[PDB]
């Protein structure tokens, strides 16, 4: 995945409402205890998930079985280690758990280990001070694969999404529920909301009407209409900033 | 926004008003992220305090949770050692939950903001490390956690080609944050609850230092606390 | 827009332009109202260019159409702009005004 | 569609606005966006299936 | 403001309800007798829209717990494997 | 593109340094970005 | 002069007009983390003109 | 004590939108086009 | 309402019980597998 979430179209877990009367639904409660029943069974899935993984002519014959389970070692990887042919990352491991024991890094001060004589012999260097970056660069020179045989001589998603928009109906109803409440409480700073919320409403709506195709390339906007006064008033301005 | 956020019959929010409401909390907070770090020294029975660690449980938001976590990681600053807002008003349903976070393997700024807010939260150590590796499901996520942010996108060294033939020289941004607090927590002595972690946690991460060599200058006195 | 439609109104134009550019030049008039000036052999009456006038002002008119076209381009394109710094009723919208609001939000600067 | 305008939003919460209004004066039925979301058969069909999850969780 | 192809353009090419609605609400904002006559008048069509609403939640409450139960039939596979 | 004049107790030196401080640390976070 | 004559084919004087009123606006932006996150923090509001109910209430009623 | 200073230049742009993506291409131009114009005063 | 009514008085017994029970199982169920991965971790 990224580094960040995925930006995407469709809602995702839309909120309930918590202004119901309790005296009559009395179970937003209890789907609430479902849904974090849910929420603590996910956790323990997503953690479980997680730790899940935490002339004489010669035979050359390439096998069907070249395969990098077991690589062979140079003789000298394999007295450090001590294995036959093991693998590679037990390998790493193993020169690492070594270079560790003996305690070479200090008692960059911990790049820089204290080069023995075995590890010198395998790597065929003579340093003193080298850091650990080039030592196991060189792990990566010092393997060599296996010899072959020589002789010579859902519907989650959908199921998630249908309780997202069943819940979007659930504010729905909830919100109309709380309109004609607070109606009901003190019907005339509601209704004088109305009646101005509504015009001003139908004035922004109305905002837009003089800007289409054959209402101005007609002649009914700039002559005779200081009714409407809000263009061809500009023009005392426009022409002051050079734009024409 | 506290009487929004529990659900009480006293001022209940008219929904009508709710875009004049919801960009108002977006400015407040913001000061609130501001100004907290001038109100460092935290008391007992803050106010502050106690309605952010309300807002936390409630909100959906990843822009308010980051500004929440920020806002509680730079108020308990310079704080104590024995007695503050830490110790009691954290209560436990919110610190499983921010611990939670560090679940989410896609997102990275949220476990940067809980995992510093963990590092502030376990600067004490006395009354601090026990509380947290208190829970059975608190001092567990850690274990499976912590030793996988180490390698948190960061080119490791594969295998799948080598059994399918037939390093990075560098960190990450979280990398750093969890070496630090992995450290910070190896400095909990005389074996109580830290080093009990901390020795649960070794045969893991050694594996992880043996691929990424930046791991080693990192992870030092984690190393010599083993 | 429709443009089957906008070549039917693009082809009548160009028959008032080549009719009206097949007029003489030496037109004049002769109104009812000269006998009361006099006109003598020679003497220049005022009223002569009446229709003249008015068969230039219709030819150059339709000539001039698409630079007030480009004119008009610039007045709407500058009016309907702004559009909410101007008209009272729609910037004292709640969501014009927490639109303008929100795009001047600073970014938050980390520590 | 994928996003909203001025006239959207505008024109979203004055349609609202006016089906609100007009359920007190009762001069629209809106009976169907009320029974094609209650559905009483479909609400004892969902009993039914709780019933039967109590059957065979008992 | 000069009409130049405005010929050709006319040669070429040759509500009440709510308006009703708001002199209604403008009648009932004068005499305080018929605003008790809104009052219960709206406090019934609360009381449909909370029939309304439970019937959306017991429909939640039901589609919740087969996702949950698609929760537990994967659960119950790790009681065997893990150990394995 | 709009400028202005207003009183300030900075010269106009620092003024201009003050905007190459902001403007630096818009850039970096707009070209980081 | 340098003007045209009017029978050529630019005669549209509204092509790319998008008055104001028709502009997007900034609203919420719902995220998603997996598919096994059900405690995450679902969506994201920083400078948004409406919230997240009345957004999944447009959304509800054009699909 | 007073200094008569030319202010700062403001980038506001002619057309005006609301959504972000829409207006960092035309800023990133004005911080171009205003710190190119400043660096040859230093 | 009255249909409305008899399935809306009586569902709510079935409710309050079927996730008692589900909170009875899951607890059940997770006090197993809390004491499986302890004798998993030794």
């Amino acid at each position: 995945t990224q580094t960040n979430p995925v930006p995407v179209t469709y809602p995702t877990d839309a909120y309930i409402p918590t202004y119901l009367p309790d005296d009559k639904v009395s179970n937003l409660a209890d789907l609430k205890k479902l849904i974090e029943m849910d929420s603590r069974l996910d956790l323990y899935l997503t953690r479980r998930r997680l730790d899940t993984s935490i002339l004489r002519c010669s035979i050359t014959i390439q096998l069907r079985g070249v395969d990098g389970g077991k690589v062979q070692y140079s003789p000298n990887l394999a007295t450090l280690i001590g294995m036959q042919t093991g693998s590679v990352n037990d390998a790493v491991y193993s020169i690492y758990k070594y270079i560790l024991i003996n305690n070479l890094f200090v008692t960059p001060e911990l790049g820089e280990v204290k080069l023995d004589s075995l590890l010198q012999k395998v790597l065929d260097t003579n340093a003193a001070h080298l850091p650990l970056m080039n030592v196991v660069q060189t792990v990566n020179k010092l393997v060599s694969p296996l010899p072959p045989i020589i002789l010579d001589y859902a519907e989650d998603t959908a199921k998630l999404r249908e309780i997202t928009k069943l819940a979007l109906q659930l504010n729905s109803s909830a919100q109309k529920y709380q309109f004609f409440h607070e109606l009901s409480l003190h019907p005339r700073e509601t209704l004088t909301h109305y009646l101005w919320s509504s015009k001003q409403n139908e004035l922004v709506l109305q905002g837009d009407q003089y800007f289409n195709e054959d209402a101005a390339r007609t002649s009914d906007i700039y002559s005779n209409n200081n009714n409407d006064r809000s263009l061809m008033g500009n023009i005392s301005l426009l022409y002051s900033q050079g734009r024409l | 926004f506290q009487c929004v956020a529990t659900g009480d019959n006293k001022w209940q929010l008219y929904e009508g008003n709710a875009t004049f409401f919801n960009e108002l909390t977006h400015y407040t907070l913001d000061l609130m992220e501001a100004i907290s770090s001038y109100i460092a020294p935290a008391m007992k029975d803050d106010h502050y305090f106690q309605t952010l660690v309300s807002i936390l449980n409630y909100t959906k938001d990843r822009y308010m949770v980051i500004s929440i976590l920020r806002s509680l990681s730079r108020l308990l600053v310079r704080s104590k050692a024995n007695e503050e807002s830490a110790a009691d008003n954290l209560d436990h349903k919110t610190l499983s939950l921010i611990v939670s976070f560090l679940l989410l393997e896609c997102d990275s700024e949220l476990i940067i903001a809980s995992l510093d807010f963990l590092y502030q939260y376990i600067l004490p150590g006395s009354q601090r490390i026990t509380e947290l590796f208190k829970s059975k499901e608190c001092s567990l996520i850690l274990e499976a956690t912590l030793p996988n942010l180490l390698s948190y996108n960061i080119a490791t060294p594969d295998y799948h080609l080598l059994q399918k033939h037939k390093f990075p020289q560098e960190l990450s941004d979280v990398s750093k944050v969890a070496c630090t607090f992995l450290c910070l927590l190896s400095n909990d002595t005389d074996d109580g609850a830290g080093s009990a972690f901390c020795q649960r946690i070794r045969p893991l991460v050694l594996h992880k230092l043996a691929d990424i060599p930046p791991l080693t200058l990192a992870l030092s006195e984690y190393m010599e606390n083993t | 827009g429709d443009p089957d439609t906008e070549i039917r109104i693009s082809a009548r134009i160009s028959n008032r332009i080549n009719e009206l550019e097949r007029l003489p030049a030496n037109l004049g008039t002769y109104s009812l109202d000269d006998c009361l000036e006099f006109i003598t052999k020679d003497d220049l009456s005022s009223r002569m260019d009446t229709f003249k006038i008015k068969a230039l002002v219709e030819l150059k008119s339709l000539k001039l159409l698409t630079k007030q076209k480009s004119i008009r381009q610039k007045l709407i394109n500058n009016v309907a702009s702004q559009a909410h710094h101007n008209i009272p009723y729609l910037r004292d919208s709640p969501f014009t005004a927490a639109a303008q609001r929100s795009v001047q939000i600073r970014s938050k600067v980390i520590v | 569609y994928n996003n909203v305008t001025l006239k959207n939003l505008t024109a979203f919460q004055l349609l609202s606005q006016r089906e609100n209004i007009c359920e007190l004066l009762n001069l629209v039925e809106s009976t169907e966006r009320h029974n094609s979301i209650i559905n009483p058969e479909r609400q004892r069909m969902s009993l039914e299936e709780m019933k039967k999850m109590l059957d065979a969780l008992k | 403001s000069l009409p130049i192809e405005d010929n050709y353009i006319r040669e070429v090419v040759g509500s009440k309800l709510m308006e009703c609605v708001n002199d209604a609400v403008q009648t009932l904002l004068q005499g305080d007798d018929k605003l008790g006559k809104v009052s219960d008048k709206s406090r019934e069509i609360s009381e449909k829209y909370i029939e309304e609403s439970q019937a959306i939640i017991q429909e939640l409450v039901k589609l919740t717990m087969e996702k949950l139960e698609s929760k537990f039939t994967k659960l119950c596979d790790l009681e065997t494997q893990l150990e394995m | 593109a709009v400028f202005d004049l207003m009183t300030s107790p900075f010269t106009q030196e620092e003024v201009l340094i003050k905007e190459i401080d902001f403007l630096k640390n818009k850039l970096l976070d707009l070209q980081s970005l | 002069s340098n003007i045209p004559d009017p029978t050529l084919p630019p005669t549209e004087m509204m092509t790319r007009f998008l008055h104001p009123n028709w502009y997007a606006l900034p609203t919420t932006v719902w995220l998603k983390y997996g598919n096994y996150n059900s405690w995450a923090p679902s969506f994201n509001e920083n400078g948004t003109v409406v919230d997240s109910t009345t957004r999944g209430l447009i959304w509800l009623e054009r699909i | 004590p007073l200094n008569w200073v030319q202010g700062p230049a403001i980038f506001h742009m002619l057309t005006s939108p609301y959504t972000q993506d829409e207006i960092i291409n035309h800023e990133m131009n004005f911080l171009k086009g205003r710190l190119l114009e400043l660096q040859e005063i230093t």
